[PDB]
């Protein structure tokens, strides 16, 4: 399916299998939050993320 | 009440944080019993009455 769905130009379509436990992520994955600690704003936080 | 005790009208955003908006008399106009006469209400006629 991902072989077929990679050639769909209009959208960005993915197919995946059910995780064993949804809350558990990939053992190699990390969940990282980029917090705006100084009232910088949305644009400055986006620039920092970029 | 608004002049002599202050009133909380609504919220505003200050550096991205929701904060309150207050209206109150200036200090020099709410200090003495004689300052009560300085305040005028508007009647139906459109004229200010102390």
């Amino acid at each position: 399916a991902m072989g077929y769905f990679s050639q769909i130009k209009d959208a960005m379509v993915f197919a995946f299998n059910l995780p064993a436990i949804v809350e558990l992520g990939t053992a190699t994955g990390f969940d990282f939050e980029l917090i705006d600690q100084g009232g910088l704003g949305h644009e400055k936080l986006t620039q920092a993320r970029n | 009440g608004a002049a002599w005790g202050g009133s909380y009208v609504n919220d505003f955003i200050d550096r991205g944080r929701v904060k309150k908006v207050y209206i109150m008399s200036e200090a020099k106009y709410r200090m003495l019993p004689e300052d009560i006469g300085k305040w005028y209400v508007r009647g139906s006629d459109g004229q200010m009455v102390p």
